[PDB]
RNA sequence: CGAUGUCGGCUCAUCACAUCCUGGGGCUGAAGUAGGUCCCAAGGGUAUGGCUGUUCGCCAUUUAAAGUGGUACGCGAGCUGGGUUUAGAACGUCGUGAGACAGUUCGGUCCCUAUCUGCCGUGGGCGCUGGAGAACUGAGGGGGGCUGCUCCUAGUACGAGAGGACCGGAGUGGACGCAUCACUGGUGUUCGGGUUGUCAUGCCAAUGGCACUGCCCGGUAGCUAAAUGCGGAAGAGAUAAGUGCUGAAAGCAUCUAAGCACGAAACUUGCCCCGAGAUGAGUUCUCCCUGACCCUUUAAGGGUCCUGAAGGAACGUUGAAGACGACGACGUUGAUAGGCCGGGUGUGUAAGCGCAGCGAUGCGUUGAGCUAACCGGUACUAAUGAACCGUGAGGCUUAACCU
RNA sequence: AAUUCCUUGUCGGGUAAGUUCCGACCUGCACGAAUGGCGUAAUGAUGGCCAGGCUGUCUCCACCCGAGACUCAGUGAAAU
RNA sequence: ACACAGGUGGUCAGGUAGAGAAUACCAAGGCGCUUGAGAGAACUCGGGUGAAGGAACUAGGCAAAAUGGUGCCGUAACUUC
RNA sequence: AGGACCGAACCGACUAAUGUCGAAAAAUUAGCGGAUGACUUGUGGCUGGGGGUGAAAGGCCAAUCAAACCGGGAGAUAGCU
């Protein structure tokens, strides 16, 4: 819609790094304790990416000590701050849930390396 | 997404490998537990010399769940398993020392600062 | 007071400077008119009918079209109307805005429910599914018994039974405005109001604070 | 799951009162032809709208 | 209780119902005008005409697609020569739907549908 | 006894008050907290499992509370068939035996397309007094009414101390209900792709058919929840139990007989929905029609010719509207539906071709190719001009005002 | 106990909780030796019970694919 | 009793994959089952999928889901060996 | 070698669902048991009603069984409706 859309591309974030799923990647989140507001960091694989404007939203896992968490992330949402790649992953399929079932060297994704 | 019948895994070096949650605590019928909730658990597997046995009922609060929390952005954290810190059946502290795994910025209520002082991660 | 007359536009969030996405619906307000108002003196109530959109000539019908000359506004496809609280005062022709809510901080949403059509009483009075197994013939989602027996021998009215969901002229209350936008005419609701986007709403100022 | 009291012509009468089979009621005669068919529903003969659209 | 969805079931599982468009896509291309009961035809512009988009750029990409659809060598020697060149100019509106009756057998309302060049 | 299907469970409930919880009070062997007991009060709420055919009961764990009964020990033309309550068989026991036992044990067909009442929805006809279109008032009816916990007042009042408030204010919960897809997900046999077997398109290549969508992977729109908003109320009137003021009868005393004031989730409102078939059929605004003539038991009469208005209906395109009707939008003066163009979204580097390799295959061309329902536009196609229904100024009496 | 009315006997095990189950106890209402007693490998569309797996059995149901149900046309019953 | 999803002995019996007369896809050959057209409500029958949990269901894991093939490895109590 | 194992034809009929004025006066769909034997089947024979036959249920003996069907005693008798 004419309205929805104008009024849209009010919030939607410009400075989004372009990345694909299996994109190993960094993020910054504004992460805040009662007063200390931290930037704190997060990074693991990208899963799935959803792309829906100012909705649009990715998710990474993260095997992080102990077991693995997903986390989605609203993209435009100001809660997150920075996105940076690490390493672009080759992948041939849009989302990556069968990681889930895997772990380790079953698990290990391959480097596209252009 | 925890309710009764549930098959947790410990957070911590209490004493057990595996429990049960046998039911849901506060408010009438309540049907389910999440993340900052106390569960009555019984304990179904114990470790050889723990600080408790198998067949014990105390009470506990999960520390992650599959089903995950929500944040004030529309973001979720979804875990990979079901895990839960064991508490005094009489007032809760929690028994064990050391915590394993990360657990969840909503679980600060001012009653665990043990917990989260513990906690390796979020 | 007296509210406006708006219509679903779709919904969408804010996110807010912390991040709080706040889901909001997109309610479009043009400019309502004041076409006919009534008082006391004929009516007893005291009260302003308007309008808002515009219609096709060939479709805006003599008896409407008479009615709107009366008042020199042009048809706008409806005629809602608002009873007035007597602290306020109007003219004809006032085409008055969403200016209204730019001040409240609570507002209540009218409008019309979705079509959910002929539907079942799991669905319409959410009645608890009989076992599916076990024996169970042909009655796996039933109302089951509705009576008790030769005693009452008869069905009490008001029992809940299948049919038509949805086309209620239904109503929230509370919801929070979000920001007011004159400039193309945005009422930003908190909330998710009733209606299929592109269906009429009718807003007006909180009761219960 | 069957009547109790046999219904009476007078009830049968009633049901039946619904029953009425309106006719068209309506009735399009060709621009060009001049011959007698259904709104929007090409000729017996096949014309349509001045057209000669069946070509049979 | 479909809102805004969109199809047609015609009383048909999924893999009969692909199966009478495809057969019925080259008879209306065969003989460019087919009788057929009148919400089959409204469901039959749904096909072939976006077919006869896909045939006004000539490719053997094109061509394949119009054997993959259809699985007729024919039609597709019909499409890409004559249908092709012909609706050039035309954006869209392929086809015209005529209401002509009803059935004889089982009052169903037939309708005639036809390419709308039909001129020699 | 020419048939009233009988326990329990599931489902759905509905009423009573002899009230489990929540509300308001009196007394106390009531300090406080927590209770005992009695009075008023039926709005709302009023467990999860283990064991048993179980009602019951016991136990484990909760909860503000896990009420007592009536309703053919509610409810089989709604389900179940464990129990009881046939035919088989065995144990104990009784009997010489055939057999027998609220003694036991294993197994053992539960039919019915709804005429009427009722009830949930939704239409047609006519009435509403000339007709038509919209908008309302509003009698009356319905829905909803639950409550925990934490914090503040305040470790204050009380109290040896331990413990630990009333009143009042704020936040956050559980259960229930309503609305909605923005977020997280589900589905998504009309979207993309991988792949087994086999058949066919002359063969390669490339595709299609069938095998539960062949098996699978992800997935738009919708729909939906476990997802996301909001709700219960505050306030007012009249009271119950109860507390009172003044105050005689009865020089006193006394809440009462005069008079006046307090006082609960109950009652009437307040909040939301239906609703003028409310025949007591209401009100407001607007729109349309103001021609001749015979007959007659000359009567709110019958009849003929010429006109048929507003509006409606029918037909077609149709819809987040829909079982059918109905309801909303549109009908060339057009964006109503399909298609087309562009974009989005999803899937994941098509095909063809060149190169390396013995080959399987990889690489470049290429984030290409293909895209359902989605968004913005575009009359290319289809929504035909007319006809059909509906009239030609609207009774009598009386009164108040204009002639 | 396929047998025990009392009886859900008492004790132990299994379970957070076990009138069923498993092991003992003898107080055998009213076991008992070819109307056989007591054991027993294997077998069994056999009775009871527990555990792993797996799952819409269930919390609590949602969506979708088809065949009826619904409407139009032809034919056209029945119990009562 | 019917142009009724039932019952009726023997004989012949190709290709591909497959242990196979199973089964999947075909050949020869023979059929689409003698009411159809729309719509795409509740509800019923057959089906498919399902977040988290995983027998809490229930008289009872009834029903479904699930396991499923060839070859090598390895395999207890008990036993009439 | 085997009243041996697995599993089609064949034979059988444990469970669930549908059906119940059914497609059918006992079947269907999906799974279940046996499957070289006390097996199963075609054809023709023999046994007849207080009799037959029975790995025994009072089971079967032409949709009928604690005494078949058809005809006759016979208009049995009916303190009952």
């Amino acid at each position: 819609s004419n309205i929805i859309k104008q009024l849209e591309q009010e919030q939607m974030k410009q400075d989004v790094p372009s990345f694909r799923p299996g994109d190993t990647v960094e993020v910054k989140v504004w992460v805040v304790e009662g007063s200390k507001k931290r930037l704190q960091a997060f990074e693991g694989v990208v899963i799935a990416i959803r792309n829906r404007g100012l909705h649009s939203a990715f998710t990474v896992r993260k095997i992080s000590n102990g077991e693995g968490v997903e986390r989605v992330f609203q993209t435009h949402s100001p809660v997150v701050d920075s996105i940076s790649v690490k390493r672009r992953g080759a992948v041939r399929k849009a989302k990556l849930y069968y990681l889930r079932e895997r772990t380790g060297k079953a698990a290990r994704i391959k480097e596209r390396l252009n | 997404m925890i309710q009764e019948q549930t098959m947790l895994n410990v957070a911590d070096n209490s004493g057990a490998r595996r429990v049960m949650c046998i039911k849901v605590l506060g408010g009438s019928h309540r049907r389910y537990a999440g993340v900052g909730d106390i569960i009555k658990i019984t304990i179904k597997e114990a470790i050889p010399r723990g600080k408790v046995k198998k067949g014990d009922v105390l009470k506990a609060v999960v520390v992650r769940t599959k089903k995950g929390v929500r944040r004030p952005d529309g973001s979720v954290i979804r875990f990979d398993g079901n895990a839960c810190v064991l508490l005094n059946n009489n007032s809760e502290q929690p028994i064990g020392t050391r915590i394993f795994g990360p657990v969840t910025r909503e679980l600060r209520s001012e009653k665990f600062m043990k917990i989260i002082s513990l906690a390796p991660e979020v | 007071m007296i509210g406006l007359v708006g219509k679903k536009v779709g919904m969408t969030r804010i996110f807010t400077e912390d991040g709080v996405s706040i889901p909001v619906t997109v309610i479009e307000v043009e400019a309502n008119r004041v076409t006919q108002v009534k008082d006391l003196a004929n009516d007893g109530y005291r009260a302003i009918q308007v309008t808002t959109g515009a219609k096709k000539a060939n479709r805006v019908t003599k008896p409407e079209a008479g009615h709107f000359a009366k008042a020199g506004v042009e048809a706008g496809r409806g005629l809602w109307e608002f009873r007035l609280a007597e602290g306020e005062e109007f003219t004809v022709g006032q085409s008055i805005s969403v200016e209204l809510f730019a001040d409240v901080k609570k507002v209540d949403v009218t409008g019309t429910s979705k079509g959910k059509g002929f539907a079942g009483t799991v669905k319409r009075w959410n009645f608890r599914t009989q076992d599916a197994t076990h024996g169970n013939s042909l009655s796996h989602r039933v109302p089951g018994s509705i009576g008790q027996n030769q005693t009452p021998g008869k069905v009490f009215k008001g029992k809940k039974m299948a049919g038509q969901m949805g086309n209620e002229r239904v109503t929230v209350q509370s919801l929070d405005v979000v920001r007011v936008d004159a400039e193309r005419n945005l009422l930003l609701v908190k909330g998710a109001v009733p209606g299929a986007t592109g269906s009429d709403l009718i807003v007006k100022p909180a009761v219960k604070a | 799951a069957v009547q109790q009291n046999k219904p009476t012509r007078s009830k049968r009468g009633m049901r039946r009162s619904h029953d009425a089979l309106t006719a068209v009621t309506s009735l399009s005669v060709d621009k060009t032809s001049g011959e007698k068919h259904l709104r929007h529903h090409i000729t017996a003969d096949g014309y349509y709208r001045g057209r000669k659209v069946i070509a049979k | 209780m479909r809102h805004r969805k969109s199809g047609r079931q015609l009383n048909r599982n999924s893999s009969h119902r692909q199966a009478m468009f495809r057969n019925m896509a080259g008879s209306l291309v065969r003989h460019e005008i087919i009788k057929t009961t009148l919400p089959k035809a409204k469901e039959l512009r749904r096909v072939v005409e976006p077919l006869i988009t896909l045939a006004k750029t000539d490719s053997v990409a094109n061509r394949r697609l119009a054997f993959a659809r259809t699985r007729d060598n024919e039609i597709v020697a019909k499409l890409f020569n004559e249908l092709g060149p012909r609706f050039a100019s035309r954006a869209g509106g392929y086809t015209r739907i005529l209401k002509c009756g009803f059935r004889a057998g089982d009052n169903a309302p037939m309708a005639y549908i036809e390419l709308v060049d039909r001129s020699e």
